[PDB]
């Protein structure tokens, strides 16, 4: 079948790959979509470590075509999901405690397993999540990482309603994080982003205020109109942001990094003690985040911006992602 | 003022 | 009287003061002593701007001599205390949320206020937290702001019973972070610094393991001998223990800054996300923070370690602090 | 002025009442709205012990015609409120930590200090919340009791985003429960009363499913619906809604109790322990708490259903309460 | 092999049984001990229904004889636990939440599933949490479950350092929970009971205060000499301790459910809401807390109180238990 395998020089080989047979708890899903996050370029492109020879895919959305020995969770039929967090431990400090996704074992989807990019992949059954009836698969993979990610980070954030969340990064992830803060959190949003048809798209969604970064000093701007933000959630691909965001803050204020540059922040030391400012770290969601996430999508209450492409278009794809030229998602289509 | 640790309060 | 005044040039000179008539809610001690901290020695070096020709201290310890009009929370004979948190407004999303040491209104003494290095001290006595009985008055001052401080930030720190807590500098403030967080909060500790000594004190104390962060690498030692710290508590006067403090956590850790060098601390961003880190500011206490971190060392659950000094001795006392020679905290005494 | 005062035999007497002089700390508002609450019905009834002669009411609404000495807080002109938290300590374990409502020495507007429905009304300045320019002062009035103790309450039922919330008691502060609830915290609401206009007037305020529970068994057809709430807010005044509720939550559910019957209410202990339930007591709200019930009504996002009588008609307005004949609130007008 | 089956008139048959074959994911123990709970005597009473044929016991130490098909987690030689906890199913809104113990699909040991009061246990291999190599077998089995669940439920009771904690009923659970209080978390603990001789061994052990609740008001006395406890934790078999807990705690205070008398508590209701009361159900504890629990044990912070018997004398053990002649727990011995 055909798959989107990384190699060593950093671009994609469309080749073909022939899935091995089914263990105890697995099953084989027939794909049907599979969103590109900026994850799998950094992947690609070796920021985690060489990983040539891998499958990419995360946001991936199939039906199960067979399932293995003792496999209750699924049948042949389901939809279900291919996401970041493939598998954890089950029983460990982070599994049992809510912290699923920082289990030291787990394994991640388009990394250190095969992912959903390719027409068909293995699951482990328990731990993918099934798609709601109401839910087209295309919105459905956007929710599967970008939407997950976003909706659990903004809970991570604290946020109250009729509070100001600053979103930095208005791409794949950041517009859901948009969506996700006003029409589910009823929040106020800035968003702020470097690329003006980001912003454009924001305040079309309802964005109260939209700053370019660039060429405009962001924070200055949201101490000014706002009193500072309550929280942030820095989705950007860039250093900037983060430190950005830092300053965006009220006393107080919580910054949720989920944007994963190979980069280091800056973080002045009196500002964070004096202030009481924090930052933390948010990685995708637990099932039950992802449940939750697909549930809304699935209500309407966010629509994941997507736009279709074939399987040879992804190192084309990778470019456009790059330079900066995708609204929304670009999302795989496997179906004939 | 703002930031500004300390200096900035009111 | 005298008083400890900030002169232009970073030093202090020991002056003649006569202080005015108390207001309405205003109550007058008489100084029994003041503790030194090393946020004075930052006040007056001008790394929070120019308070030439302000009084020093916020580790005061004093007995009200007079009261002024409309006060009944303090009365002539009560020993009462002069803390940073010299006065909150009372009134806004952070003096009503119980995050009152955020207010952007506040007063500190010793800063933006006279503080209670001084013969007499002029306090707003509803934010002067009384000394309780069984508590020695050098004691208490330690308490006022080493204290509270270290209590709350380890309260802060989410550190749970049984688990590995990593306090760095162990100074006036981290000396007694170690005996909070082993003694109150029942937590296993690491103490790191780039002094011997302090060291020698840590392990005196029960600190469980000690390393000097200047001769070995703290966050590769602490990984190795207890698998990541649950949580840390960053006391010391310099970015590398921030930095380090973020690297010797676990992966969910919380790292609490203390400490206040004119320094930026740097995150790796991919370590931040993928290992769910989290780093948040503590600021001091709340007076009722004050209230229980007094009543734990007034039944001798902590005991600060203290030597005395005459106000003579305060720049060399600042010396002294600047050359890494003090153990523990020094203490003006003003006393007959 | 008039004043509606307590009789010993349970009733008001609109009477001829002169304020004394304003201390220190003081305004004097001359009022121009006051709502009725159910409290007041309960404290004229001597269910909390015996206020004969006190002033009723705590949904006042009132500008400044006269500070006293010392206030800084407000001014001549200022439109500020009279609520149930009428003053607190300001230093104890409750007004330091957030929880400034549970305050030992609290003094509580109408019941034991006089309250807001009257022509005049005596405020400490500090405590006395201003109202938003965007706020007629109408529906400020329910804002200032019903609205803030329900706000609170379903902040503090915990009840996420697309989660069910059961709110029983649909009157003045059940009706603005389910405002908050749906659009401020996008709750799904079942709203569940004894009485069908006021089921009718939820139903057409955005309840998703509504219960009579004197025609059906409420917490089995909430369990067959939903599955369980994920929490309850009971504002009812009958002990039968505090008793179904607790059936009513699924696993792990929180109960918020609001109401105050003079009643007990019973809780299978198995029940209570094998399903984890939680049962927590919520009193109005903070300072804090009022300010940001006050921007959500004066954005439009709950609009308070009021009517407007003469404070003549206040005997009347209890009959009307206890035979179940209001919906939303009335409202005491002094205005010309 | 020999295992205690619950009759239909509520007692206990020594019966010969042969165990089915192992599964996959199952593994099985040869017992070494088994700890009798008061859960046990409420099973086998009907408490909880017609449970008659089930084999008792969910405080079991084993060793594992044999491991089935795909168990990785246990091999032959370890000692692992048969706790309430049994099975999970892993996926749901409670498991993912680290709130495991809610599972609506729980498995009970000794219960809805064969327990660990036999000489032989089948168990499912990744719920089965293995025992510390320097806690001996007997100590460990009251902690698996009077231990785990008390550590949680005291955890869970939000009770801080310093703070005062009133333990009802110092029975298997509450003398356990008296060592947790004190010795773990570091709180002031009131020890209450209706035996006598219960409260003794408490004194003995630390408890800060002793009230025998048969002889005196309980709640009276706490109020009286500790202002009201912080926080309470019935483990009682009697609906008067909850009753009374209520009263016990100071406003915002915490009471946790733990015991299981099959009966109601009363909780008035102007009590519960203007002192802004909790009442919260607690359940066990997850993998992850018994883990924590063990540990506390094998480092000797709690040392749990036993008394070897035969399994030929449960019947009389549990006429004992009846009758309040316990202190600490009777443990079923297999050894030898
Ligand atoms: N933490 C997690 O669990 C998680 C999950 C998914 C993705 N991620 C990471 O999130 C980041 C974004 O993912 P994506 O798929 O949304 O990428 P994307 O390419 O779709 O969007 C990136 C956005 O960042 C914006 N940007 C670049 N520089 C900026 C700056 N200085 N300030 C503000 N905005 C700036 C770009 O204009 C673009 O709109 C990636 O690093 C990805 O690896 C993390
Ligand atoms: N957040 C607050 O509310 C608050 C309150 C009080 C003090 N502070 C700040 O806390 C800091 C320390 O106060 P103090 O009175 O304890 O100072 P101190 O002089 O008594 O102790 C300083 C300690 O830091 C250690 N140190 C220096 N470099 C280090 C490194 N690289 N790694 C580890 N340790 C190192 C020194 O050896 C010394 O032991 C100061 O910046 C002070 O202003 C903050
Ligand atoms: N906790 C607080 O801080 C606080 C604040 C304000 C009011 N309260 C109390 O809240 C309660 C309600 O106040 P209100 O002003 O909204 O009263 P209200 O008279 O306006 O409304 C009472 C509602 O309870 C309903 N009800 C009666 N029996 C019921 C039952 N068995 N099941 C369901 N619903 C039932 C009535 O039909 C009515 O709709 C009163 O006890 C009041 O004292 C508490
Ligand atoms: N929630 C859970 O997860 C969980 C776990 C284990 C046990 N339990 C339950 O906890 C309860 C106790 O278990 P146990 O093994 O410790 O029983 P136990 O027989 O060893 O202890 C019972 C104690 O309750 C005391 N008591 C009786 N009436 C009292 C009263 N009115 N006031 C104060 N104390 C009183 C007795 O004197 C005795 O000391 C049982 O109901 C059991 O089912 C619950
Ligand atoms: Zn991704
Ligand atoms: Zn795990
Ligand atoms: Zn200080
Ligand atoms: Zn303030
Ligand atoms: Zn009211
Ligand atoms: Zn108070
Ligand atoms: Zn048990
Ligand atoms: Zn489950």
């Amino acid at each position: 079948m055909k798959a989107a395998v990384v190699t060593k020089d950093h671009h994609v080989d469309v080749t073909y790959k022939t899935l091995r047979s089914l263990k105890h708890g697995e099953a084989l899903l027939k794909m049907e979509c599979c969103g590109v996050c900026h994850t799998d370029l950094h992947v690609k492109n070796g920021d985690f470590g060489d990983k040539t020879g891998v499958i990419l895919g995360h946001e991936g959305i199939g039906v199960v075509a067979e399932v293995g020995p003792g496999v209750t969770s699924l049948k042949p039929g389901d939809r279900a999901s291919v996401a970041w967090f493939y598998e954890g431990c089950g029983h460990c400090e982070y599994c049992n405690s809510g912290n699923e996704t920082l289990c030291r074992s787990v394994k991640n989807a388009g990394y250190s397993v095969d992912g959903g990019m390719a027409e068909e992949c293995i699951v482990v059954a328990d731990y993918a999540v099934k798609v709601p009836d109401g839910l087209d698969s295309a919105a459905a993979s956007s929710i599967t990482c970008a939407g997950v990610t976003t909706y659990k980070a903004v809970k991570l954030s604290k946020i109250r309603p009729g509070q100001w969340i600053a979103i930095y990064g208005l791409g794949g992830l950041g517009n859901l994080a948009l969506q996700y803060a006003k029409n589910v959190f009823n929040a106020k949003v800035i968003a702020i982003d470097v690329n003006d048809e980001q912003l454009k798209l924001a305040t079309e969604m309802g964005a109260d205020l939209a700053i370019n970064s660039h060429t405009e000093d962001a924070a200055k701007i949201v101490q000014e109109k706002t009193g500072g933000a309550h929280a942030a959630v820095v989705t950007a691909v860039a250093k900037a942001a983060f430190n950005s965001a830092v300053d965006a803050v009220r006393a107080g204020g919580r910054v949720v990094a989920v944007g994963l540059p190979p980069e280091s922040m800056s973080l002045d030391i009196p500002r964070l003690v004096l202030d009481g400012i924090e930052v933390v770290g948010s990685l995708v969601g637990t099932r039950q985040d992802l449940t939750e996430a697909f549930q809304f999508a699935a209500e309407g209450k966010v629509v994941p911006k997507v736009a279709l492409r074939p399987l040879a278009d992804i190192n084309t794809i990778f470019t456009e992602m790059e330079e900066g030229k995708i609204r929304g998602r670009m999302v795989i289509d496997f179906r004939h | 003022a703002i930031p500004n640790p300390l200096l900035g309060l009111a």
